[PDB]
């Protein structure tokens, strides 16, 4: 059991680690991404004027 | 025969204003603005000029 939890305290802190990776990729991409929906709401009113 | 009344006319010489050599200049500014590679925005500014 205490090796199980020794075990789970270093899976625990390395995890956290190996989801930081995701989750800072798609930290940047979040941020990247609300910078993404102006560029493409720019693109939506731009090209929507550009119909009228 | 007080004549060049008519004058067959002069419907005219016709260096009219009729002209787009006087070139149509297209100048098209194609803006793309990119992030990161990905395009955002593409405006592309057509001035039209006509010269």
């Amino acid at each position: 059991l205490r090796r199980q939890v020794d075990q789970l305290t270093n899976d625990k802190a390395r995890v956290e680690v190996e989801r930081d990776n995701l989750a800072e990729d798609i930290m940047r991409l979040r941020e990247k991404l609300q910078e993404e929906m102006l560029q493409r709401e720019e693109a939506e009113n731009t090209l929507q004027s550009f119909r009228q | 025969p007080n004549f060049s009344s008519l004058n067959l006319r002069e419907t005219n010489l016709d260096s009219l204003p009729l002209v787009d050599t006087h070139s149509k200049r297209t100048l098209l500014i194609k803006t793309v603005e990119t992030r990161d590679g990905q395009v955002i925005n593409e405006t592309s500014q057509h001035h039209d000029d006509l010269e």
